[PDB]
């Protein structure tokens, strides 16, 4: 049994309704008359929690705003008026024989486009004495989450030697922050001069570049 | 109602076996179905198997058949999940979950309306040894940004604080990333008034409980 | 006067754990005459009154329908007296016997236990001769799915704790297959 959940992510303006869909490769309607489909929410940093069970039964203490519907292969979770508390990843789960979860839908708060403030940080001389150089490019407080950060040393693209990480959505301004970290050996770092990260984002008219020369 | 308390985090060498517990409180333990569900970092939920203690009958997902053993002990109201031949892909948070208990009957032998969840158990499969982080400054260049690079620690987690908790506004501590060396790394940054850089002291407090080390690191312009 | 078998020639015969019992006294009856309406597959045998139990039962479980078996049928579903002459007959409904109707499937009880209010002691509920399983109050007349788990919390008056049962199913055959349990009391 394959569960196809859509969409992958769902920006919702607060107060507006939201709908999540789950399609199963085979009917979930049991001969006992119930559809074996549950909906779960996992808020950031928390254990999952039950919202809907057996297709349309609201779990204890779940607000009237959540409702499940559907029969057979197509199922829908509806939230009448989305609230900040509702952010997280929603999962459907079929239970017709052996349970299986859908891929998840990340619900986030929709807000106006905000450009990121970009900062670049050279590696400290302290780190250099250990044999490794880390360069940090910071993208601060932006929306939407989608952004692209490319590293160029002496105007040559770097690939395979950087990792990035993103914060969870801020519950006050609905923005994201991102860091990208380029790692080079000491010998490789001291073989070049110009270090730059190039930031592409929806809120920026052209790619923004922050750079420094080693020295 | 029902409470599910799991055993604590573990670090396991590749190839070994882990056993996680889940102690249940409230209701007749032997009567209700318990499942185990895992979540690899950044990934979705994945059902592993379950058991109804009074039957002693455990079932498993085909993916975990032959590697996972789920048992239950009615004398302590505890369920166990044992997973053998650990690989790095088995690094995950493991959850126990129990049916809500109000379905009239359990179709096919088992109920799966997971109304109750444990707090999760992080299992880290790795060859790495416990190791505290190196803390390197991110020196600042209206508003200025500065930070600390908390690099090459194992295992998770680390907590970071600024000026012993006195500075919280504008702080971003990023989720750790697993480096190819097998060691974790994260950065913590904060935005501050550019004028106060010559008078205000900014100190990074980094705590790594697995290595029992808490260190302080001053961050200042170069 | 002739004993009337008409109750069993019309309708859907119950599953083994709900065996229907007919009791005959003060009438003549020829068992072979009754069996001439069926296609008999097997019989095993070990007046004041004739007791005739009947039920749907699949021929593929004939080894379970035995006084000897430590299987779930004799443990939890149906058991005859060991002190009276008894017979067990497995037969198929022929196509020209149109008034016996088929259930959706064959069902039987695979486990029936009490769980006492000490929250520790499980007690298998072995069926007695001439009695129904205590679990017929929680197992439906047809089991919904193989492996179903039925349960009920009992009252203080009922002894506390829980009653639990597990159900099994066997696919329906093209012609309905039936079991007959016969016990005679000689005077
Ligand atoms: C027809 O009915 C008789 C009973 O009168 C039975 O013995 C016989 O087996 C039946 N034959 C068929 C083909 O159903």
């Amino acid at each position: 049994v394959v569960m196809t959940q859509s969409p992958l992510s769902l920006p919702v303006t607060p107060g507006e309704p939201a709908s999540i869909s789950c399609r199963s490769s085979q009917s979930l309607l049991h001969s006992n008359g119930y559809n074996y489909l549950d909906w779960y929410l996992q808020k950031p940093g928390q254990s999952p929690q039950l919202l809907i069970y057996l297709g349309s039964n609201r779990a204890s203490g779940v607000p009237d705003r959540f409702s499940g519907s559907g029969s057979g292969t197509d199922f829908t979770l509806k939230i009448s008026r989305v609230e900040a508390e509702d952010v997280g990843v929603y999962y459907c789960m079929q239970a017709l024989q052996t349970p299986a979860f859908g891929g998840g839908t990340k619900l986030e708060i929709k807000r106006t486009v905000a450009a990121p403030s970009v900062f670049i940080f050279p590696p400290s001389d302290e780190q250099l004495k250990s044999g490794t150089a880390s360069v940090v490019c910071l993208l601060n407080n932006f929306y939407p989450r989608e952004a692209k950060v490319q590293w160029k040393v002496d105007n040559a693209l770097q690939s395979g030697n950087s990792q990035e990480s993103v914060t969870e959505q801020d519950s006050k301004d609905s923005t994201y922050s991102l860091s990208s970290t380029l790692t080079l050996s000491k010998a490789d770092y001291e073989k070049h001069k110009v270090y730059a990260c190039e930031v592409t984002h929806q809120g920026l008219s052209s790619p923004v570049t922050k750079s420094f020369n080693r020295g | 109602q029902v409470q599910l308390v799991q055993s604590g985090a573990e670090v396991k060498k590749p190839g070994s076996s882990v056993k996680v517990s889940c102690k249940a409180s409230g209701g007749t333990f032997s009567i209700y179905a318990i499942s185990w569900v895992r979540q690899a970092p950044g990934q979705g939920l994945e059902w592993m198997g379950g058991i109804i203690p009074i039957f002693g009958t455990a079932n498993y997902a085909q993916k975990f058949q032959g590697r996972v053993t789920i048992t239950a002990d009615k004398s302590t109201s505890t369920a166990y999940m044992e997973l053998s031949s650990l690989r790095s892909e088995d690094t995950a948070v493991y959850y126990c979950a129990r049916e809500g208990g109000h379905q009239g009957y359990c179709s096919g032998g088992s109920c799966y309306d997971f109304d109750y969840w444990g707090q999760g158990t992080l299992v880290t499969v790795s060859s790495a040894s416990t190791k505290g982080p190196s803390v390197f400054p991110l020196a600042p260049s209206g508003t200025a940004a500065l930070g600390c690079l908390v690099k090459d620690y194992f295992p998770e987690p680390v907590t970071v604080s600024w000026n012993s908790g006195a500075l919280t506004s504008g702080v971003h501590t990023f989720p750790a990333v697993l480096q190819s060396s097998g060691l974790y790394s994260l950065s913590s940054v904060v935005t501050v008034p550019s004028s106060s850089l010559g008078t205000q002291t900014y100190i990074c407090n980094v705590n790594h409980k697995p290595s029992n080390t808490k260190v302080d690191k001053k961050v200042e312009p170069k | 006067v002739e004993c009337d078998f008409s109750p069993l020639l019309s309708g859907t015969p119950p599953q083994v754990y709900n065996f229907k019992r007919l009791v005959f006294t003060n009438c003549n009856y020829n068992l072979t005459k009754l069996l001439s309406l069926f296609s008999v597959n097997d019989f095993t045998c070990s007046y004041s009154s004739l007791i005739l139990d009947y039920f749907s039962y699949p021929l593929s479980m004939k080894s379970d329908l035995s006084v000897s078996s430590a299987g779930p049928i004799s443990q939890f579903n149906y058991k005859q007296s060991f002190s009276n002459p008894t017979c067990l007959i497995l037969a198929t409904v022929p196509h020209n016997l149109t008034t016996i109707t088929k259930p959706l499937k064959y069902s039987y009880i695979n486990k029936c236990s009490r769980f006492l209010s000490d929250d520790r002691t499980e007690v298998p509920q072995l069926v007695n001769a001439n009695q129904y399983s205590p679990c017929v109050s929680i197992v439906p007349s047809t089991v919904w799915e193989d492996g179903d788990y039925y349960r009920k919390q009992l009252s203080p008056l009922e002894g506390g704790g829980w009653l639990v049962a597990s159900g099994s199913t066997v696919a329906m055959t093209e012609q309905l297959q039936m079991g007959f349990g016969i016990t005679v009391q000689y005077g």
